[PDB]
C-alpha cells in the first residue's frame, strides 16, 4: 500500500530503536553527520571542535488519545550528545542538548499537528522519511553556520555544548515543514 | 595524581566525580583522558592526564576545608575596584577560575556590603552565583543537600 511504504519510510528514517552505533547512516544519522562536525578558529586562537557522538529520541508525554483531545501535537523531543573539544587544550565537554521537539506517525499515518491528523504527501518519488529528513538537514544547516558564529565570539573556559545550542532553528524547520501539509 | 571515585571540580560545570581513565582518539590522535560524570546531568568532561591541574582540574573541598570556607563567609574581605565596570571584571573571574576560597571571601565582602552599606544588583547576581556554587561544592564534600548547605550559610551571617 501507499500508506505502507510511509509508515516504513518515516521508520528507518529514524532508526529510534536502533542503537546508536547500530544505527547507520541514514536519514536523520545522515543528517547529523552530514552536518558534522563543526570546525572554526584558527587552531591556536579559540580553535574548536563542536562534534556529533549520536541521538536520542524521548518518548512522547503523551499517547495517541492525549494530543487529539488537546489542541497540540503527538511529539517526542529529541536530544543529541554532542562534544566541545578545544584543539588548544584538548578538553572535551560533552553535554546532551534539546534541539526540537519532533512529530510522530501513526500506524495509519498521520500526524496530530496542533490537534489536527494532518498529513503529509509523497513527492517526486521522495517519500515522507526522505522529504522531511532533508528538512531536518536544512535546520541543521542553520543551526551550524549558527554554532560557528557563536564559535568566534571566545570565551573558550566558559564555553560549552549547551551554550552553543539552541532549539530555534530547528524548531522552524519543521514548524514550516508541517506548515504544508493535508488534513484527512 | 587522580583516581575514580574522587570528588573534584572542573570549571565551569562545577563539580563532579572522576569516573576513570578514559581512551579517546579525537581528531587523529589517541589520547588518555579523566572522565568526569556530572551530577544528574548526562554531561561530561574528559581531561588529558598528561596536564589536568594545568587546564582547571582540581580537587573539591575536603570536610575540613569547610570550615574555613564558612569564616570566609562569615568574616571574608577584600578590596574590591572603584568603579563598576572593573568591579564586575574582577568578580567575574574570580567566579570563572573557581577557586572556592577566593569566591567565599568575595562573597563575604559582597555580603559585607549589602548589610552596611548596600549591595547593587548587579554585585548581588554575583554574590547569588558564589552562593549557588560554593553551596554544591560544599554539599558535594559533606554530602549533604544543596538546600542545607545553603542553610549552612544562612547561618553564618544570622
Amino acid at each position: 500500500p501507499l500508506t505502507e511504504i510511509q509508515v516504513e519510510s518515516y521508520k528507518k528514517a529514524l532508526q529510534a530503536d536502533v542503537p546508536p552505533e547500530k544505527r547507520e547512516n541514514v536519514g536523520i544519522q545522515a543528517a547529523f553527520k552530514e552536518t558534522f562536525p563543526i570546525e572554526e578558529g584558527d587552531k591556536g586562537k579559540g580553535g574548536l571542535v563542536l562534534d556529533f557522538l549520536e541521538y536520542r529520541i524521548g518518548d512522547p508525554p503523551f499517547s495517541q488519545d492525549e494530543c487529539r483531545e488537546k489542541d497540540l501535537t503527538y511529539q517526542a523531543p529529541l536530544y543529541a550528545r554532542l562534544q566541545l573539544i578545544h584543539k588548544d587544550t584538548g578538553l572535551i565537554k560533552e553535554d546532551e542538548v534539546f534541539l526540537g521537539h519532533l512529530p510522530l506517525m501513526t500506524e495509519d499515518g498521520s500526524f496530530i499537528i496542533n490537534g489536527a491528523d494532518r498529513v503529509i504527501v509523497s513527492q517526486g518519488g521522495r517519500t515522507v522519511g526522505e522529504l522531511m529528513a532533508d528538512q531536518f538537514r536544512v535546520g541543521l544547516a542553520r543551526l551550524a553556520r549558527g554554532v560557528r558564529e557563536r564559535m568566534v565570539m571566545g570565551s573558550p573556559d566558559t564555553l560549552t555544548p549547551a551554550k552553543l545550542v539552541n532549539s530555534r532553528p530547528l524548531e522552524a524547520a519543521l514548524r514550516e515543514f508541517f506548515s504544508r501539509s493535508q488534513l484527512s | 595524581e587522580f583516581r575514580p571515585g574522587d570528588k573534584v571540580v572542573l570549571p565551569p560545570y562545577g563539580v563532579g566525580v572522576v569516573a576513570g581513565i578514559a581512551q579517546r582518539s579525537v581528531s587523529g590522535v589517541s589520547r588518555a583522558y579523566y572522565q568526569v560524570d556530572f551530577p544528574g546531568s548526562r554531561s561530561k568532561a574528559y581531561v588529558p592526564v598528561e596536564a589536568p591541574h594545568s587546564v582547571g582540574l582540581r580537587k573539591a573541598l575536603a570536610p575540613e576545608e569547610v570550615p574555613v570556607i564558612l569564616d570566609l563567609l562569615k568574616n571574608g574581605r577584600m578590596p574590591l575596584p572603584k568603579q563598576w565596570a572593573a568591579r564586575h571584571r574582577k568578580t567575574s573571574e574570580i567566579l570563572a577560575d573557581g577557586n572556592p576560597y577566593r569566591i567565599a571571601q568575595m562573597a563575604g565582602q559582597l555580603r559585607a556590603w549589602e548589610v552596611e552599606r548596600g549591595l547593587p544588583d548587579l554585585d548581588r547576581q554575583a554574590l547569588r552565583r558564589a552562593i549557588h556554587l560554593l553551596a554544591e561544592e560544599v554539599a558535594q564534600s559533606l554530602e549533604i543537600t544543596v538546600q542545607e548547605a545553603k542553610r549552612l550559610f544562612e547561618e553564618a551571617w544570622g
